[PDB]
């Protein structure tokens, strides 16, 4: 598990619950794990991209000048090869992982901040979520403009889609959840999920349930096809800033602004 | 009412 | 009746009133007033 | 029951013809997809 | 053949239904026909 | 190879007629070509430019227009063949049958 | 006996040509060797509807279903209602009550449920403003289609309204002998149970493949939410290319899909619109077969109509035999005098018919 803040990344051991690895880093915002759990890389808010080694146990490249502002997401394809970076500057930017060195592909300049992007399971979507309350769907393979999805008062800051890209998952600061089609960009339910604005939003992979975590504290279990909460998880005492599942959903991890992180294991 | 289908279809 | 017509102004909160400076005022009398960073942080 | 059916029926040609009398005497002395616009909104 | 006077309503559901909408109305308005004191 | 000829031939197919003097209506759509050329062949908007831009009585209204329509209908019977003619209007009055 | 035809083929042309000429016909081997043979769900619904718009018609399926025979009765219309099958939209079953609404002894006014909108079947605005203004051409003064309710495929739940108020005699002759002048182009970019900028996004597309042409271009924005909206999301265009010096007009159109972009539809359809005004010479292709008829069943004078070189094709030969066959009709196609085009005049002798079930 990594677990990156500002000055510090740490690496911790599931079962131990032991760090193992610590380095220092910048204002990091944004970490994932490239494939094979050997290599992890961080959107910094100096606009940098720091790429660590957990075997070597240093940064390996950094790149000062990836973006003009702070690099809000960051995602990868599921070859892991490409890198896909949004920024504040209004910019999503396309990487590729060459022997182990990132070299910057091409550009796509948006009107306005940027503040999540995802990459479909399947590689054929990009959904980037900006400023002005829309999320914007395209066409991973060519770029075109493929949807561009209304319905927020307030910007939405966590995007997911399902691991058949048939659904897509958002939510914003205005405390909603709202589950589209992805075949027209319909909203099929729109949920008052939390109290407070909802960070992340996350699918069990190989099933339409997702979990929510908010600034309210509160961590959510939802039914993807019913639109009910099947469990509310009562344990942070302050924000919940981040949240992971992992790849079989045996178990879901959340960080608070408590300073704690809990392990939700599935029973 | 007059005439009208008539359907012997199985 | 002037006293209806002020509490219901104050009910309401799309109301702003305006000064003879041309300052813009809520009813009450205090001055009528997103960032990516603060949404995300 | 057929009682309430009769009286239903008589009233409905009853008024059928008065308001086709209307309009003779009316008539004697734009668009229209108009109503489509409504039905948009919901 | 035609009946002198008018039939005795039925009570159905749908008659129900429609009255007791009025009457829900008419208490959410708090509009009532009530005598008053004079 | 005279279009009006082929088409009454029932031996001939539509099909077949087609193609010498060069499918079914549940479908109203018509065939169109595929998008990739069309597109290509309306890339610009030429081959079409030319497409885009007293009687004293009522009565002698009517009647005039009355005397246009058959007028129209013996011009046309005169270009027609006698024999197109017969198959056309029939036996006119007047012809011992 | 019967006039004997044969398949599938042109199902509601042959029931709607006899309707009107009054003449029994048996159409056999339908769809025989298929492994589900016979009449399919929507082919029956339309014979029920046949049923519910005249009078002393008798209509026999055979035990197998592959074989009809119809004994048309009189047209007599009236007010009913007809819940189209899934796999047809209400386009299959209005079209065809075009061909009738005007010779009835009262008034057309069929309330059609289920799917609005197809592929390869007529849509709302394809017969608002592409085959109903053909009709005021031929006389029909007053007629209608009143939009209730939009339903895209696939669950449908759309709701339009049929009234064709003006009862006539027969249709007018028709003399077109020139090709119309396009003077503007029209159109609507509808959208159920969508964001609006999908219709935006259509307008764009077509904008574009049309901004090159000389006539002004306004197409409308038919943007349904909320409860008339159908089940299903949707969305599609359709252009109409008007002539307002005669009141002639081409139209194309078609829907959005799953995973489509709204642009290319609206290139699509826009590239389709000049396709079909180079292949025109008086009406479309898809308005041509409601021309054909009304000048058929016109008084006993003759009719001309000029078509393009490009509009015979087989659906044209297709057309005429079958009217041949009923009516006995014979068109007779001559060369146009001019050498920018090889249009011809099609010539049509009307039969003389006559709205016999109407009430004097």
């Amino acid at each position: 598990l990594a677990t990156a803040s500002n000055g510090s990344l740490k690496i911790w051991n599931i079962k131990t619950h032991k760090c193992i690895r610590t380095f220092e880093c910048g204002y990091a915002l944004t970490c994932k794990f490239l494939p094979g759990g050997l290599l992890v890389i961080l959107g910094t808010r100096n606009g940098e991209l720091q790429l660590f080694d957990l075997a070597s146990s240093s940064l390996l490249d950094t790149i000062e000048d990836a973006h003009d502002a702070a690099i809000w997401s960051l995602d990868l394809t599921s070859d892991g090869k490409r890198l896909v970076t949004g920024s504040a500057d209004k910019t999503v930017k396309f990487w590729d992982f060459k022997v182990l060195k990132l070299h910057h592909d091409t550009t796509l300049e948006l009107t306005d901040d940027i503040l999540c992007v995802r990459v479909s399971p399947d590689d054929r979507y990009l959904a980037i979520s900006l400023l002005d309350n829309t999320v914007k769907v395209f066409f991973l393979d060519s770029m075109k403009f493929y949807l561009s999805l209304y319905g927020h008062k307030l910007p939405v800051l966590s995007i997911d889609i399902s691991f058949d890209s048939k659904m897509i998952i958002t939510s914003s600061a205005d405390k909603n959840i709202k589950i589209w089609g992805l075949d027209f960009g319909d909203c099929h339910k729109s949920l008052f999920a939390h109290q407070d604005s909802i960070m992340n939003v996350k699918f069990l992979p190989q099933s339409h349930n997702f979990f929510s975590c908010s600034k309210d504290a509160v961590v959510k279990y939802w039914d993807g096809e019913k639109f009910e909460c099947i469990q509310k998880l009562y344990a942070h005492q302050s924000e919940v800033w981040a949240l992971a599942v992992a790849t079989d959903g045996g178990f879901v991890v959340s960080s608070s602004h408590d300073h704690s992180i809990r392990i939700w294991e599935e029973t | 009412k007059r005439g009208g289908v008539i359907d012997k279809r199985f | 009746k002037r006293n209806d017509v002020v509490d219901t102004l104050s009910k309401a909160k799309n109301i702003t009133v305006i000064n003879q400076k041309g300052e813009k005022k809520d009813v009450s009398g205090k001055t009528k007033k997103p960032d990516s960073t603060n949404i995300k942080l | 029951f057929e009682a309430r059916q009769r009286i239903e029926e008589k009233n409905k040609e009853s008024s059928d013809y008065h308001a086709k009398m209307a309009h003779i005497v009316n008539t004697i002395n734009k668009n229209k997809y108009e109503r489509e616009r409504k039905l948009r909104g919901g | 053949f035609d009946r002198t006077a008018k039939p005795v309503p039925v009570i159905t559901s749908e008659v129900t239904e429609s009255l007791e909408d009025m009457i829900r109305r008419r208490i959410q308005d708090s509009n009532f026909d009530d005598l008053q004191r004079r | 190879w005279n279009i009006g000829k082929l088409i009454y031939m029932d031996n001939i197919s539509p099909e077949e007629c087609i193609r010498r003097w060069r499918v079914d209506l549940e479908k109203f759509v018509p065939y169109f070509d595929t998008f990739e050329k069309l597109a290509k062949k309306w890339k610009s908007v030429d081959a079409i430019k030319e497409r885009f831009l007293e009687y004293d009585t009522w009565y002698e209204l009517q009647k005039a227009k009355i005397s246009k329509q058959l007028e129209i209908n013996n011009i046309e019977y005169q270009e027609m063949t006698p024999e197109q003619r017969q198959r056309i209007e029939g036996f006119k009055a007047g012809s011992y049958v | 006996k019967y006039t004997t035809f044969q398949g599938s083929q042109n199902f509601r042309l042959r029931i709607v040509l006899a309707t009107l000429s009054g003449k029994p016909i048996k159409i056999e081997k339908i769809r025989s060797g298929d492994l589900n043979p016979g009449l399919k769900d929507y082919e029956v619904s339309f014979l029920r509807l046949i049923e519910s718009v005249t009078n002393g018609s008798v209509i026999e399926i055979s035990y197998t279903g592959t074989t009809v025979i119809y004994r048309p009765g009189i047209i007599v219309g009236g007010a009913s209602t007809h819940i189209c099958p899934s796999s047809k939209p209400v386009g299959y079953f209005v079209e065809p009550m075009l061909y009738l609404a005007p010779f009835s002894k009262k008034k057309f006014s069929i309330l059609f449920k289920g799917i609005t909108a197809s592929h390869n079947d007529a849509g709302i605005e394809a017969i608002k403003w592409g085959l109903m203004p053909v009709m005021e051409k031929f006389g029909v003064r007053e007629c209608a289609l009143h939009t209730l309710k939009r339903g895209s495929p696939p669950l449908g739940g759309g709701e339009v309204h049929l009234v064709v108020d003006s009862l006539i005699a027969q249709p007018i002759t028709m003399h077109e002998i020139d090709r119309p002048i396009i003077s503007s182009i029209t159109g609507v970019a509808y959208s159920t149970r969508v964001s609006p900028s999908l219709v935006n996004r259509m307008i764009d597309g077509a904008k574009k493949v049309l901004k090159n042409l000389q006539c002004e271009v306004n197409i409308t924005a038919d943007v349904w939410r909320g409860e008339n909206s159908g089940k299903s999301p949707g969305w599609g265009i359709t252009l109409v290319a008007q002539s307002k010096q005669k009141g002639w007009s081409y139209f194309a159109e078609d829907i959005g899909d799953a995973g489509s972009i709204p642009e290319e539809l609206g290139e699509k359809v826009a590239c389709q619109l000049l396709e079909e005004i180079s292949k025109s010479a008086a009406v479309g292709r898809n308005q041509l077969p409601l021309a054909i008829v009304y000048m058929v069943i016109g008084k006993e004078d003759i009719g001309r109509l000029r078509i393009n070189k490009e509009q015979i094709d087989e659906r044209f030969i297709i057309l005429l035999r079958d009217i041949k066959k009923i009516f006995n009709t014979e068109v007779f196609l001559k060369p146009v005098d001019e050498a920018d085009n090889e249009d011809m005049i099609a010539t049509i002798k009307g039969i003389g018919f006559t709205n016999t079930s109407k009430k004097i």
